[PDB]
């Protein structure tokens, strides 16, 4: 009854993971930029849908935030799981979970769905930004379950072009505002279409704060 | 066999989700939820999902708790199953936390459950879409909508027809007067969307309001009065 | 290729397996429940058994009951129907354990519908091939008749026919109002409908003459009709 | 699937297993008033094997013997289960189990793959199980279909048809135990594809005078050989 | 009475950029028979985290093994040393996971919180994890009353490594000399951000 | 039914071949090249990895064990975590560090169980496990997806592993110091990439040695690799 | 053909093909007949014989003092059902101090039948059972693989049962007023129409008022067959 | 395939999975076992890439327990797993029987394990064949061969792996019952070298006695390979 | 131990002493007994210290998880419900007498939770060994409407009564004022040698290791 629906192709590829990657690539763009004193995650989104109800950017913990590109429901599930794991770490050790370890645990949970039987892979890619005693981190988690460490990245439509833009405008030692301005420029390559979160505890910018930028 | 299971296709889509959405659309049942300043209204058709039949018993509106209500459109078995799952989640939330769940939490939990279906290949998708309305702790109405895909979103007005609601709301832009105006808005919205004259006995309207939080359905006499007021 | 499992939606949103179940139910024996002025009358016509001449006379019965005040009949498989009826009786027993009173009819119907529908969700279970009728009649509330489809849909009627020729039994039954007719007047009517008998038809009511409780129709009452 | 019916009403798996029992060396079982005798050819595949390591006639119990055809790993599993069950019966009841009861137990195990109420497939084995109980000597045949048939004389193996024909031809109820041995040996000689002699055949008997499994040796075979025609 | 089977005592103290952890070296049996004199109750988790376990010897060894397992896993998975406060919280949770069938151990955690600034960190526990963070000293074991008297009367704040060594060794020895089931040698470890001094004191063997 | 959708991952092919294992081997052969070798001083592991990327081939399993990866990185992470668990459990149970061969056997058993049990796919990863213990000194092991493993003095995995193997056999010698082994590792990393010069921003290089009786692992930074690269270049 | 692969698939015709194949497994069993009068039920079946040296296959089985059965189809499944019913009757007689209601036992057997039709991992019982008992009245029941069961005045099934059906249809009105011998001979004449009946190839049992289930002995069967012929 | 049946009967009656496990055994390296009065000799083929592969790390000549040894041909990881199960059962026998496990008991255990895998849902058959040499309870030495199907049989001298038929035919014409240790080793070597390239790095020969299993030092193998060269001209 | 709480206008004032005892011996002189559950919810405890501390951590982290999921300000009712369910799940054991204060949508709510799983909505309460003295002060001087300053003074006087009349209580006076908007945690709200010659202690051996 329980058997893998993700199988090695004759060439050694896992075509379900490739298809989930295609789905994520056909999803709305999100990106992250790590500035010398912070890290920011930005994303882009009919006169009826309430904006406040469909945040893509969410708060994993006091100093950890997450954004996604892919399937909203899978994201909700994985967000609840990441919050649960952060809380479990806090209960065990009495301190906020480190960004790298949370990324590793979520990566393991994502990989589990590429191997266990009777489950499709998560159809999303995650950008997790956080600050710990070891600085600021911006990690990307793939549908496959592999996690990359980034200074800056984009994970949606035309992400080749957006990666090129970030590379041509990104500098190692930059301030937060300079990064936010680069982030907004990358996404536009309106204010109602922008959601930004900055790392004080992780914060998500209000409508006015986006507008004045 | 790529489109049979809840697995990805070469393009990355989950075609079973789209098929369940088409199943929901096939029922030819329309339901409309409208938010007011201190009130929310849900109006549904009183027809069955596609003579001696009891027409009173036919309904697409259900009561999850005293103060939270829903309209479920889809395959009737799936609709009843989702209603029962929502009621179980509400009772569990009340027991475990000691206060009444609000519509947002209920919609998000229901969508987590829907996602479990959409991912585990051994279960079939519920061809059920839902509106949930209630009054949250901040004394404002909540009106959320979810589909078979597991996507939930809050709305000022939703249908399970967008430009009609847009025009009506931008036209609109006392507590009893607010309730009455939103009810007129919902009835007119359904009449517009359906594009035919409504019968007071073929449509069900329910409201939640700060004056009376309890999700209640208004009698057919009041609906008849509202219908008469329109066109006059 | 979308009609080999109950857990796969066709492109058009349809579940073919349930349609096949519907065809199976439409090909089976006839059953009907009719709400009259003083009670409900359930009648099952077993036309599939005109061949079997060795069957003990009037032994086969598709009409069952719950709590002695609910009539439950069906059209479909005997095994599936027996499964459903056993579940209904188990639900009634659990309800009485919990609360010390008989289960309301609508709650029982909802629970039975959920039980049926739970079998159209997985690829390792066969969905039930049986349409169910659950009926009751109280002195205060008069009659309440529910038909449950194989898909989990439940609907309330003043008269229902499930099985073969149902579209003719309906048009003959719809020909006149029965809420203003006594059951005894209806027994003659139902017989005339079947002809257009003493050993292929199950009869029962719940009416005032039987104290609003289940009862098979005594022979001296059916024969003159 | 394994539990799938054919349009004719026969399980595919047991039908396929029927072809498996047709392989292996041939055995013969004969029941007479004095006891039951099982003889078996030994298809020695090489001169480097230890001939006695390959067994044909095992003791399900002190009073029960069995000759197996088909897949010998499966046959060993079946005989081990039979031994365990017969000893459990002996402990619970303090008496020697009936041969028919033992065959029924083997059959219920054989079809346990169906999962009507754990093995994964049918047992590609056919057993001639003989022995002496309170009712006297008896000999049974059980096959993958799960059906067990009592036999006065029977044969199994690759050359089952010829041996069974000869047994039908030359079997008499009144015939003596010595005649039973002579008949078993002559049938095996006619149906075997070698020169009958010592170390080439294996004989066991459960005699009614003892109700005990007894395995023959050389100078028991040779005694029958020197009286064959 | 369970703690009387083996005896033992552990004592932690802090100074200025230094921290001392000391213990007695006895392993007894049946509360009066001294079976070993080299049974050290101080275990090193990492350069900045040390633990002292007192109570049942079997429980001490089991808990040390569990702590080493957890700490090694944490450090390898993070490629960095566990923070002392995180180790203290983990030890508390490990102790409380066995609230009803506990390890009969009264641990103390000693070390340095890194901020570089090396702030002494001390904390004591009961057998079920109830922890008290203290700024001057921590005591556990059967000799707890005598040790509390010693660290009450003799503790001086902000002592250099030699002053801290003298004070802690005197406290431990004077407390032990009034205890029947604890003693037979004393081990003292003074950590400073650059080095560790390990000394075995010349103690009574009574 | 569901067996119609089932792929039967744990099944023999007609030729006595495991199709899943072969396809996993192909996937690993399409992975980036990781090499390992043994010197008198210790064990060396090397590997080759956008400009906005901030160690993804060499990982530490224990104070005395480390692993180079080839294949799928998520499966590699799962197996690395399980290997760390196994080493720590051995230390917990016995009070002594786990010998390298024992850890390799445990991890390879976990690999093979997926090819014999259940209906799941195998791990599509291969490991080069280097380590030091007292009984066998320095050890390097190769593990493939089937749970088979072997012991080597110098080996390669991934793309162009044959050319790297040829270079290793031609150059690797019994008596090499740490520096000479590192230069040979860089040379092999060069030859397998078909490049005259290695670039130091796409190289992973680490070594495990025993000194003062203590096992020490060094993961080489970019600038230390720059020094190694220039040294390799003058010669 | 895609619709007959598993037991949980309905055909577009609204048909279960696996269960129909399990039922088709019932036509290749030996013919058995059951008839009743106002006091007795007589069951007579043809024992199958697979060779000259074979012993006839058992055809009827005792379930309880006043309950017996005959089978047609796969024998191992029938054995599982037989043991289930025997344990059910015995458990009833142990928990309470009364014989089991026959309708209850038949309905529990039908539940056991219909349960296997619901899950893909299981297959329907490939055997049809006729149950003859006396519970205040002679009763004949028939179970089917699909979970359906019925109560009969006269019943027959197995190979070539249509001749037995025609005889029973011709003589049904006599059975009610027939005495024991006349009704035994009617059942035997039907069974003979199905075909020679001998003491070895025919099984015959009776059960009725103050007459527990009892297979008819060999001398009685010989006399009855002489009366038939 | 958690519980799905993997080994099934083919239309002809065969269990194809077992024939595929037999193919796996045929792909493996050759091994030979020869029995004498109170000792046995096992010679296994080894293939390692010179100068790069550690030759000590591979062990197809396994000591199961105090008195029983094993050699296998087939998949190596399956062989390791089966060997570990066999050692666990040997020690369970010690612990419950208070006596060492006789060779025949261990051979039956491995045969039943292979049968079990051939006869359970959700498991692949072991693709390995084994030769187990040991001593019985009467202190008699015995050699058993177990096949992937789970069938086992005892032998005087038997060869398994690739080209096992040729080695069998050679051993038929050359085995001479009781033979001295030196000549028995020589016979094992010249039998195994009928199929493997003549080189001391292509063989590993060990000898089992009542005291222990000893692996032959390579100087002797070199001498016998040179002697076989002499006899080949 | 002495913990107390009271409800003043739009706020909850909790107070506690700062002494932990290993029986007759003062084990800690500056223990902290006021425990942060959420920004608007605080708790204080008496009983088995490990039980109080770990139950409080569990409740805090579960409440943060709930707040993250529902995006709604936590409720004192939820905290008391979870606490009662957990305490009742253990048939009396895991002794924790807890004063749980907070301010939520329904105003300032104070609860007293018994170790066995019973809760009580209260205007003012005290728990611990010095509970009776704190109750005496509160009863004598408490009044329905009091300013935050008056509430703090009453809490401090009650805790001081417990300290100076109960042998199990002593140390400083911690207080916390929780309002619907924020909290202030006044940790020290009120606060009512030999140097041995170097080389005096003999040793047997010395080992120097440089990190």
């Amino acid at each position: 009854y329980s058997f893998s629906l993700t199988t090695f192709s004759p060439t050694g590829k896992l075509v379900q993971i490739e298809y989930a990657l295609n789905r994520v690539s056909s999803s709305s763009p999100a990106l992250g930029i790590r500035a010398k004193n912070g890290v920011i995650i930005a994303t882009e989104k009919n006169e009826l849908i309430e904006e406040n109800s469909i945040f893509k950017i969410q708060q994993i913990s006091e100093h950890i935030g997450i954004v996604y590109a892919g399937m909203p429901g899978d994201f909700r599930v994985l967000l609840k799981r990441a919050r649960k794991e952060a809380i479990r770490y806090s209960l065990q050790y009495g301190s906020e979970i480190l960004v790298k370890e949370l990324v590793k645990i979520i990566a393991s949970i994502v990989q589990e769905f590429t191997q266990t039987g009777g489950v499709r892979p998560f159809g999303l890619s995650l950008l997790i930004c956080g600050v710990d005693v070891y600085g600021y981190h911006l990690y990307q988690i793939d549908p496959s379950g592999c996690y990359f460490n980034w200074m800056a990245t984009c994970v949606g439509k035309d992400y080749q072009n957006n990666m090129s833009f970030l590379e041509k405008r990104y500098n190692k030692d930059i301030e937060i505002e300079d990064a936010i301005h680069t982030a907004i420029l990358t996404l536009k390559e309106n204010e109602k279409n922008i959601e930004i979160g900055v790392a004080k505890p992780f914060k998500i910018l209000t409508q006015n704060e986006i507008k004045d930028y | 066999y790529d489109r049979h299971l809840t697995i990805f296709s070469p393009d990355g889509n989950l075609y079973q989700i789209e098929y369940a959405i088409k199943a929901v659309k096939n029922t030819n049942i329309t339901s409309v939820g409208v938010k007011g300043e201190n009130c929310a209204v849900i109006i549904s058709q009183k027809k069955m999902a596609t003579k001696l039949l009891d027409y009173n018993n036919i309904t697409n509106i259900y009561n999850i708790t005293d103060e939270i209500g829903c309209s479920m459109v889809g395959m009737p078995g799936d609709c009843l199953s989702m209603v029962y799952k929502a009621r179980s989640e509400a009772s569990e939330f009340l027991y475990s936390n000691g206060y009444n769940v609000n519509a947002e939490t209920l919609c998000r939990n229901i969508c987590d459950k829907i996602q479990v279906y959409t991912q585990h290949a051994y279960m079939r998708l519920h061809a059920c879409s839902g509106m949930i309305i209630g009054i949250d702790e901040n004394n404002k109405p909540e009106l959320f909508k979810f589909d078979p895909s597991g996507f939930c979103a809050g709305y000022r007005a939703c249908v399970i027809s967008i430009s009609v609601l847009e025009r009506l709301l931008e036209k609109r832009k006392t507590i009893d007067e607010d309730i009455r105006n939103t009810t007129i808005l919902a009835i007119e919205a359904l009449q517009t969307i359906l594009a035919f004259d409504l019968k007071a006995s073929e449509i069900e309207v329910a409201i939640v309001s700060t004056k009376n939080r309890n999700f209640t359905q208004i009698s057919e006499k009041e609906i008849d009065n509202y219908l008469t007021y329109i066109a006059e | 290729g979308y009609d080999l499992s109950v857990s796969t939606f066709s492109p058009d949103g349809r579940l073919y397996q349930v349609e096949y179940i519907y065809k199976s139910i439409n090909n089976n024996n006839t059953a009907l429940c009719l709400e009259c002025k003083d009670g409900i009358i359930c009648c099952c016509i077993n036309s599939n058994m005109d061949k079997n001449k060795m069957i003990k006379k009037n032994s086969y019965n598709r009409i069952y009951h719950v709590n002695n005040n609910i009539i439950i009949t069906y059209s479909g498989f005997d095994g599936d129907a027996r499964n459903i009826i056993d579940r209904a009786r188990s639900e009634a027993n659990t309800y009485y354990y919990n609360f010390h009173t008989n289960i309301p009819l609508h709650i029982l119907v909802n629970r039975i519908s959920l039980y049926i529908h739970a079998y159209t969700l997985y690829w390792h279970m066969r969905p039930f091939a049986a349409s169910i009728i659950i009926s009751s009649f109280n002195e205060k509330d008069k009659g309440d008749i529910y038909c449950i489809e194989p898909n989990g849909a439940c609907y309330k009627y003043s008269g229902i026919v499930i099985g073969k020729n149902k579209e003719m039994f309906k048009t003959e039954i719809e020909k006149k109002d029965y809420k203003d007719i006594n059951v005894r007047d209806a027994i003659e009517d139902i017989y005339k409908f079947i002809l257009t008998l003493q050993n292929l038809v199950n009869f029962s009511w719940i009416c005032k003459e039987s104290s609003y409780e289940f009862q098979n129709i005594h022979e001296e009452i059916l024969t003159p009709a | 699937g394994v539990n799938t019916f054919s349009p004719e009403g026969r399980l595919f798996q047991v039908e396929y297993a029927l072809g498996a029992i047709k392989l292996g060396s041939t055995a013969v079982g004969i029941c007479v008033n004095d006891g039951v005798i099982l003889a078996s050819e030994r298809r020695i595949s090489s001169t480097l094997i230890e001939k006695d390591s390959v067994e044909k006639l095992l003791s399900i119990d002190d009073h029960i013997g069995c000759a197996m055809s088909g897949l010998m790993a499966d046959a060993r599993t079946l005989i081990d289960y039979a031994r365990v069950e017969c000893n459990h019966y002996k402990f619970i009841y303090n008496e020697n189990i009936n041969i028919k009861s033992c065959v029924e137990l083997i059959s219920e195990l054989a079809l346990d793959f169906s999962n009507l109420s754990i093995m994964s497939r049918p047992f590609g084995v056919a057993l001639l199980i003989g022995g002496v109980d309170k009712n006297g000597p008896c000999l049974w045949y059980t096959e993958p279909s799960g059906t067990n048939t009592r036999f006065s004389a029977a044969s199994i193996g690759s050359a089952q048809e010829g041996a069974e024909l000869l047994l039908q031809e030359n079997y008499k109820k009144d015939m003596t135990f010595e005649q039973a041995e002579i008949l078993a040996l002559t049938v095996l000689r006619q149906v075997m594809e070698d020169k009958l002699s010592t170390s080439n055949v294996e004989i066991c008997a459960i005699k009614k005078s003892d109700q005990t499994f007894y395995k023959y040796n050389t100078d028991d075979i040779s005694r029958i050989i020197d009286v064959l025609p | 009475s369970i703690y009387n089977y083996n005896g033992g005592c552990v004592l932690g103290m802090s100074g200025s950029n230094c921290v001392a952890i000391a213990c007695d070296l006895r392993l007894g049996a049946n509360t009066f028979t001294t079976v070993s004199t080299k049974f050290s109750k101080i275990f090193k988790m990492n350069n900045n985290v040390y633990v002292g376990l007192s109570g049942l010897a079997t429980d001490i060894q089991t808990l040390y093994e569990i702590l080493r397992y957890r700490v090694n896993l944490y450090e390898v998975r993070q490629d960095a040393e566990m923070d002392v406060e995180c180790f203290a919280n983990m030890l508390s949770s490990i102790l409380y996971s066995n609230r009803f069938s506990p390890y009969f151990v009264n641990p103390i955690v000693v070390g340095f919180k890194l901020k570089v600034n090396y702030e002494p960190y001390l904390t004591a526990y009961d057998l079920i994890g109830a922890k008290c963070e203290t700024r001057d000293f921590v005591v556990n074991g059967v000799t707890s009353e005598q040790l509390f008297g010693m660290c009450e009367s003799l503790y001086v704040k902000d002592q250099d490594e030699n002053g801290l060594f003298e004070t802690i060794s005197q406290c431990l020895l004077s407390a032990l000399d009034r205890d029947c089931i604890s003693g037979w040698g004393a081990e003292v470890l003074v950590l400073t951000p650059e080095k560790i001094i390990k000394k075995k004191l010349k103690a009574r063997m009574d | 039914m569901a067996r119609r959708y089932d792929s039967r991952t744990t099944t023999f092919s007609p030729e006595g071949r495991l199709y899943q294992v072969e396809y996993a081997l192909e996937a690993i052969n399409n992975a980036s090249i990781t090499i390992g070798l043994i010197t008198k001083d210790g064990v060396i592991l090397g590997a080759d990895k956008s400009k906005l990327i901030d160690y993804e081939k060499i990982y530490k399993i224990d104070k005395h064990i480390f692993c180079g990866v080839a294949g799928l990185n998520a499966d590699a992470n799962i197996l690395i975590n399980q290997s760390r668990l196994y080493a720590q459990r051995y230390l917990y149970n016995y009070n002594e560090v786990q010998p390298v061969s024992q850890l390799v056997v445990q991890i390879c058993d976990i690999k093979q169980s997926y090819t014999q049990y259940g209906g799941l796919r195998p791990y599509g990863v291969s490991f080069l496990i280097g380590g030091y213990d007292t009984k066998d000194g320095y050890q390097l092991y190769h593990t493939d997806p089937s749970g088979n493993y072997s012991g080597w003095f110098a080996t390669a995995i991934g793309t162009n592993n044959l050319t790297a193997s040829s270079v290793l056999k031609q150059e690797w010698k019994n008596d090499m110091t740490l520096e000479e082994g590192l230069l040979l590792a860089l040379k092999t990393l060069a030859k397998s990439t078909d490049t005259e010069i290695p670039k130091s921003e796409k190289i992973e290089l680490a070594y495990l040695t025993n000194k003062d009786g203590e096992v020490y692992q060094k993961y080489l930074t970019e600038k230390e690799i720059e020094e190694l690269i220039k040294l390799y270049t003058q010669k | 053909n895609l619709y007959d692969t598993d037991n949980i698939i309905y055909s577009p015709e609204g048909r279960l093909y696996q269960v129909e194949y399990a039922s088709e497994a019932i036509k290749q069993g030996t013919c058995a007949v059951a008839i009743k009068s106002k006091d007795y039920v007589v069951v007579s079946g043809l024992k199958k014989c697979i060779s000259k040296l074979s012993f006839p296959q058992e055809k009827i089985f005792k379930i309880d003092d006043y309950i017996g059965i005959s089978m047609s189809g796969i024998t191992s499944d029938a054995k599982v059902l037989t043991k289930f019913m025997q344990n059910e009757c015995l458990s009833h007689k142990f928990l309470y101090n009364e014989n089991i209601n026959i309708e209850s036992l038949v309905r529990s057997v039908a539940d056991k039948y219909q349960k296997n039709t619901q899950k893909s991992s299981k297959r329907a019982f490939g055997v049809g059972l006729m149950i003859a008992a006396y519970h205040n009245e002679p009763c004949i029941f028939e179970t089917r693989p699909n979970g359906s069961y019925f109560e009969y005045d006269a019943l027959s099934f197995g190979a070539r049962s249509h001749a037995s059906k025609t005889y029973l249809e011709k003589n049904l009105h006599l059975f009610e007023e027939c005495s024991l011998e006349e009704l035994i001979l009617h059942c035997l004449k039907a069974l003979k129409c199905s075909l020679e009946l001998t003491i070895s190839n025919t099984a015959l049992a009776v059960v009725g008022k103050n007459h527990p289930w009892q297979e008819i002995s060999s001398l009685q069967l010989e006399e009855y067959l002489s009366k038939v012929k | 395939s958690y519980d799905r049946a993997i080994t099934v009967f083919s239309p002809d009656g065969h269990l194809l999975q077992v024939e595929h496990a037999l193919e796996a055994v045929k792909k493996g390296g050759c091994a030979v076992a020869i029995k004498s009065s109170n000792f046995a000799v096992l010679a296994v083929e080894k293939k390692n890439i010179p100068k790069l592969q550690n030759p000590k790390t591979t062990e197809k000549l396994i000591k199961l327990d105090e008195h029983n040894c094993l050699a296998f041909a087939g998949l190596n990881a399956d062989a390791r797993v089966l060997v570990n199960k066999t050692r666990l059962e040997c020690q369970r026998y010690y612990l419950n029987m208070d006596e060492p496990a006789p060779v025949d008991y261990i051979a039956k255990y491995v045969a039943k394990v292979q049968q079990k895998f051939t006869h359970r849902g959700g498991v692949r058959p072991f693709g390995i064949a084994t030769l187990i040499a040991g001593f019985k309870n009467n202190k008699e030495i015995c050699i058993y061969q177990t096949e992937p199907s789970g069938i086992y049989a005892a032998w005087k001298a038997q060869a398994i792996g690739k080209n096992a038929k040729i080695v069998q035919e050679f051993l038929e014409k050359n085995y001479q019952e009781n033979m001295e240790q030196k000549d028995c080793i020589f016979l094992a070597l010249k039998a195994i070298f009928e199929v493997v390239e003549l080189s001391s790095k292509n063989v590993e020969v060990a000898l089992l006695t009542e005291k222990d299993l000893t692996f032959i030092e390579e100087q002797e193998i070199n001498s016998m390979v040179e002697l076989i060269d002499q006899e080949r001209t | 131990t002495t913990i107390c709480g009271l409800v003043c206008q739009n706020a909850v004032i909790l107070g506690a002493d700062t002494r932990a005892t290993e029986g007759p011996i003062v084990a800690d002189k500056n223990c902290s007994k006021l425990h942060y559950i959420s920004k608007n919810i605080w708790c204080a405890g008496a009983g088995v210290a490990g039980d109080l501390e770990h139950t409080t951590l569990w409740l805090q982290h579960n409440v943060e998880l709930h707040r993250l999921n529902t995006n709604t300000q936590p409720r004192v009712s939820m905290c008391v419900s979870r606490l009662t369910q957990e305490l009742f799940k253990y048939q009396g054991y895991k002794v924790c007498a807890i004063v749980l204060g907070g301010v939520d949508v329904n105003g300032p709510q104070l609860y007293g939770i018994h170790p066995h799983g019973s809760s009580c909505l209260l205007p003012f309460t005290a728990l611990g060994s010095g509970s009776l003295n704190a109750m005496a002060v509160l009863e004598a001087k408490y009044r329905d409407n009091m300013t935050i300053e008056e509430g703090k003074n009453l809490v401090c006087e009650a805790i001081c009564a417990g300290i100076f009349n109960d042998l199990g209580s002593g140390g400083n006076v911690d207080i916390c004022v929780i309002t619907k908007d924020s909290y202030q945690h006044i940790r020290p709200y009120k606060e009512p040698p030999t140097i041995y010659p170097k080389g005096t202690t003999p040793i047997l051996s010395e080992k120097i290791e440089y990190i």
